[PDB]
């Protein structure tokens, strides 16, 4: 039970895992609000 | 940014000719009143002095910077253009 | 009206809400020491020279950036505020170079005058100072960044007044520098004004370099004629010869800046 | 009523997957009691959650020590047409601190549920997690957990069937300890340098993107849902008055078994070292000094720490402060002056440098301490250094200046004879 | 002490604005997601992630990469330069494919963190700030990495190796030299900062859902 370690998945993380997870979660999110302009320099 | 030199009124004479000294190249002035400057507490006192001494005078109203509203909050504005790009 | 009552050294005065402690002090008639605050530029809060004590408050507030509320009694000449000013000047002068005889801002330096009036008279800094390499931003502004106090006033002026984002702070900590990070010329029709706002001799006038001293010159208030704006100027002369031209304040025509 | 503290039952701890012996994904969290009756908590309203937190007596775990109920309460206002956000402080920049990493890489679902509960309580539209840049594996673990939550329809549109939409975002920093500070973190999220902004305006009025914002530590939001579920009175039962709850303690330095343990708040320092950490190496008599709250807090000698407790009030009485509860111990066989000089050097390397007091004075103190390590100075300088610290503390923008002044003050106050002896020796050898 | 890295940029044949750099289409998708994370009208908030992504594509950040990021995000290049020079994880110079960072802050320095640095220097034959002649390793000294309780420790390209000893660090270095990637984690048969023989906490089985829910909920 508690004798073994159960966090061995992170041994198999590449250099793009964070960004890939972000890009796949991009479809699960509500639309962002808007400030009314393209940018503060606009 | 100091403002301590803009408290009193100054009366000064007009600029006249200055030339280069033929020997040693110094600057020469033929008029005595060139270095003269007087300090007055208010405009009325200076005007009275000028009239009493019989000098034609030009008087200019004092210029004071207008009050300006400054807000720290404006730098991090949500929608207005006062947002700072960096600090 | 909506004016609120605030006390400066026990003297009451009416101020509109949103007025900072520094503006209330000016309204009473006193000038809080400052290095980074400019009325025409956004509030920064870097130099911490405007630190003033509010009565019955254990912490010293920054007068330039702190809005005042009803009932505050600003103790400008209190012991705590004086000690804070002395400490801030000591920290500012810890790494400043001994360049006063060769500096172009000798007799018109805010650092010198504010050290004379509000700072101490000796140094306990027994270490070696820092030194940063000079930048090149064109043939108008001579740049000596060893004298920079990192007030980020030129950066704000360029970003807001001139609309040019060439200037910025690169680095972190003591070795944070003000510059462009690349070999780029800061070129604009209002480029020279950064010479005037810079309190120290970090940014100076290249054509005027090593020419005169402020106490020598005579000031003549006149009108600029190179454009139809008619900005007011001060011709600074010396022994019957024009030394330089400086902007003159007029809130309705040119504010306090002039074109290149 | 209770006087003795320091005996926390195993079943009564908050983070049951602290050591990672169980599964950290959604199935493991559900098996351990996470995501249980969250819909009822959300439907109970923000006022009820805020009242539960206030009666819980929970205090800020980031190091400030402010009450979180009162802090959270500021955001509970009618909408002004601007979105409200919640920011979670996961920078972990303070030396000696490791708790947030272990609770973000081994129990992320508690963090996510706490983010949802806090957003509901404060009316926040979304929550931004600012994980430290170096923490890459745990950031991806948190991301995977977030994805799992989205699938189970636990967050996002109609989260938990309560008709409330909450989105959790994770952003990564890049090697900046100053980014731990709340305003500096807000600036970093906004895309600028991590330079703290002055207050006022407070983040509750003008925060991230100019919107109302509240910055809360990872541990605080992580324990919030458990307090809501089990009641605030139960959390208030532990510890003393104004110091209620359980705390995660990192113990490191010269100990036999440095470790992270969850324990009741007002546990004595000696009991905490001897029980969990296995005691000071070489016996208790070998202890020389201890910094109980990370680098920011001043150190205390053996005599003060013989009978001292771990809470905000008692450690403030000892002129130290609890801070982040990061105990670093040093035995008699170390150069304490060297350790404090290393800490001051760390503070010198990790200052944004926008305000002159912190920048110039901290570089000055680093130079002075490096000279002290060799004993190259004179005794009259020591008091000078003290004054320098007093010219830094209270005059800076953020608390990094105070956190750099305090270690020097504590070291001077408690080991002035050691410094004087070292400089006397240097004068003797160098004639 | 002294940094040793310049915060100004001088043009180089290797590092000039004409240096070729562009994002792969997958990186463009990732950039689109990153920008979509932030509210509209505040794309500048994506300066920090996108820049880091460029590093992951290239291994370091040339001036061309900074200019490309500024062009993509429609922000002045000076702000990108500020961000790059402020944060320490952005490599403005080329580095080895394995970047070793040793923590020497006081909690690590107490647990003999100098021995590991000396062992790395001896094994690699380089100083504390140089790089190997064959361009594989790059040693550097860093501040607290958040694993003080598991000291001493080393970070090598987003991987943490804890409870290190000279023998362990030499073994890690030579395994990296061979090619096989060593497993991240603490050494000496310990995982996630529990007492080595104490186990004073988290012993009995965890309690199930709804153990202590208060009444009325
Ligand atoms: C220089 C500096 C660095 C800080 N770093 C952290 C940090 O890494 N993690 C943290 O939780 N708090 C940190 N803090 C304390 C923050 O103020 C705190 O996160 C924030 O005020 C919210 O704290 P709370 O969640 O306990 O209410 C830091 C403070 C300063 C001045
Ligand atoms: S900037 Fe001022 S204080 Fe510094 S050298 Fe020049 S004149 Fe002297
Ligand atoms: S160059 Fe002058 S204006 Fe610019 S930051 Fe330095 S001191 Fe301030
Ligand atoms: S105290 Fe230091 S870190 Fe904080 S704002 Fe000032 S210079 Fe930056
Ligand atoms: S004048 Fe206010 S902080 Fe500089
Ligand atoms: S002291 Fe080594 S990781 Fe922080
Ligand atoms: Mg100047």
């Amino acid at each position: 039970d508690n004798s073994t370690y159960r966090n061995l998945q992170h041994h198999e993380y590449s250099t793009y895992t964070f960004l890939d997870l972000n890009v796949e979660l991009s479809k699960f999110r509500m639309p962002q609000p808007s400030s009314g302009r393209q940018s503060p320099r606009h | 940014s100091g403002v301590n030199n803009t408290k009193k009124w100054k009366m000064e004479f007009d600029t006249r000719e200055r030339w280069e000294n033929p020997l040693m190249g110094w600057s020469s002035t033929a008029d005595p009143l060139s270095n003269l400057v007087l300090t007055f507490s208010t405009k009325e006192d200076a005007v009275a002095f000028a009239e009493k001494n019989g000098w034609s005078f030009d008087v200019e109203e004092r210029k004071v910077p207008k009050p300006k509203s400054k807000s720290y909050g404006a730098n991090f504005s949500w929608n207005k253009r006062t947002r700072v790009s960096t600090k | 009206s909506n004016l609120i009552e605030v006390f400066v050294d026990g003297q009451s005065v009416m101020v509109e809400p949103g007025t900072t402690v520094l503006q209330a002090c000016e309204k009473v008639g006193m000038q809080i020491p400052r290095f980074c605050y400019h009325e025409r530029l956004s509030v920064a809060g870097n130099c911490r020279m405007c630190l003033v004590e509010i009565e019955k408050a254990p912490k010293v507030v920054a007068a330039c950036a702190m809005p005042v509320m009803k009932g505050w009694n600003i103790l400008t000449n209190s012991e705590k505020s004086k000690k804070a000013r002395e400490g801030v000047m000591e920290f500012l002068l810890a790494n400043h170079p001994l360049d006063c005889p060769i500096c172009d801002q000798g007799g018109e330096c805010d650092l010198q005058d504010q050290s004379m009036m509000f700072g101490s008279d000796r140094s306990r800094f027994l270490e070696g100072k820092r030194a940063v390499e000079d930048k090149n931003i064109g043939p108008l502004v001579k740049t000596i960044m060893t004298r920079c106090i990192q007030c980020t006033r030129c950066i704000r002026f360029a970003s807001e007044i001139a609309g040019v984002d060439d200037l910025g702070t690169t680095g972190r900590g003591n070795d944070m520098q003000v510059g462009t990070y690349i070999e780029k010329m800061f070129m604009s029709e209002l480029s020279g004004n950064i010479i005037d706002i810079c309190p120290v001799g970090a940014l100076t006038s290249k054509p005027y370099a090593f020419t005169a001293r402020p106490w020598e010159t005579r000031k003549t208030e006149s009108i600029d004629v190179m454009d139809a704006v008619g900005s007011n100027i001060v011709v600074s002369t010396r022994t019957g010869e024009v030394m330089r031209i400086l902007p003159r304040m007029h809130e309705d025509i040119n504010e306090e800046w002039i074109s290149d | 009523k209770k006087t003795s503290f320091g005996s926390l039952k195993d079943e009564d701890r908050i983070f049951t997957n602290l050591y990672g012996r169980h599964d950290w994904r959604l199935k493991g969290a559900q098996s351990r009691g996470d995501w249980y009756k969250t819909k009822e908590i959300l439907l109970k309203g923000p006022d009820w959650i805020l009242g539960e937190v206030k009666t819980s007596g929970l205090r800020g775990r980031g190091g400030a020590g402010f009450p979180t109920g009162l802090k959270w309460s500021f955001m509970n206002k009618p909408s002004d047409g601007r979105p409200k956000y919640l920011v979670v402080n996961a920078d972990e920049g303070e030396p000696g601190t490791c708790k947030d990493r272990e609770i973000i890489r081994h129990d992320p679902h508690k963090l996510v549920e706490g983010c949802l509960v806090g957003g509901r309580a404060m009316g926040a539209r979304a929550a931004y997690i600012y994980i430290r840049g170096e923490f890459y594996n745990e950031a991806s673990n948190l991301q995977v957990a977030i994805r799992e939550a989205y699938e189970a329809g636990l967050i996002g549109k109609n989260a938990c069937g309560s008709g409330y939409d909450f989105d959790v975002f994770v952003v990564r920093g890049a090697g900046a300890y100053i980014c731990g500070e709340e305003t500096a973190l807000i600036e970093s999220i906004e895309g600028k340098q991590g330079k703290p902004r002055l207050k006022p305006p407070f983040p509750a009025d003008v925060g991230v993107f100019g919107c109302p914002t509240t910055v809360a530590n990872v541990e605080t939001v992580a324990v919030s849902p458990t307090i809501c579920r089990r009641g605030g009175a139960w959390f208030a039962s532990f510890g003393r008055e104004r110091n209620s709850g359980t705390k995660l303690f990192n113990i490191s330095g010269h100990v036999n078994h440095p470790c992270t343990v969850e324990e009741e708040m007002s546990v004595p320092l000696k009991e905490l070292i001897e029980k969990h950490a296995g005691g000071v190496i070489g016996g208790w008599d070998n202890l020389l000094a201890v910094i109980p709250g990370g680098s920011s807090t001043p150190l205390i000698p053996k005599s003060v720490c013989e009978t001292v407790l771990m809470d905000f009030d008692a450690l403030v009485q000892a002129q130290t402060g609890l801070g982040t509860a990061a105990v670093i111990v040093m035995d008699r066989s170390t150069d304490i002056v060297k350790a404090i000089a290393r800490l001051i050097e760390f503070y010198k390397h990790e200052s944004c440098g926008q305000c002159t007091p912190c920048r110039e004075g901290v570089d000055w103190m680093n130079k002075v301490m490096a000279r002290f390590v060799k004993g190259d100075a004179r005794p009259a300088e020591i008091d000078s250094l003290w004054e320098i610290s007093k010219q830094i503390e209270g005059h800076t923008i953020c608390a990094l200046g105070d956190g750099a002044a305090w270690p020097v003050q504590g070291l001077i106050r408690h080991f002035r004879p050691e410094l004087e002896e070292r400089m006397q020796q240097f004068a003797l050898q160098h004639q | 002490g002294a940094g040793g890295a310049l915060f100004v940029h001088r043009d180089t044949p290797e590092n000039n604005p004409d240096t070729p750099f562009d994002f792969t289409p997958e990186n463009y998708k990732r950039i689109e997601a990153i920008v979509k994370n932030y509210p509209e009208g505040h794309k500048a908030a994506a300066v920090l992630p996108v820049l880091d992504l460029a590093q992951r594509q290239n291994g370091w950040l040339p001036i061309s990469a900074m200019n490309k990021v500024a062009e993509i995000l429609q922000v002045p290049p000076m702000r990108v330069y500020e961000v790059a020079t402020f944060y320490t994880m952005y490599n403005r110079k080329p580095v080895g494919k394995y970047h070793i960072q040793v923590c020497t802050t006081t909690p690590c320095m107490l647990r003999n963190s100098d021995s590991i640095l000396e062992a790395i220097q001896k094994k690699l034959g380089i100083k504390v700030g140089e790089t190997t002649p064959d361009k594989l390793f790059t040693l550097i000294e860093v501040e607290c990495l958040g694993a003080c309780v598991n000291a001493p420790m080393v970070q090598i390209n987003d991987n943490y190796y804890e409870d290190l000893t000279p023998k362990d660090i030499e073994e890690i270095i030579d395994e990296l030299k061979a090619g096989k990637i060593p497993k991240p984690g603490p050494r000496s048969g310990r995982f996630s900062c529990e007492p080595a023989g104490g186990l004073t906490s988290l012993t009995e089985p965890p309690k199930g859902p709804g153990f202590g829910v208060q009444a009325g909920l």
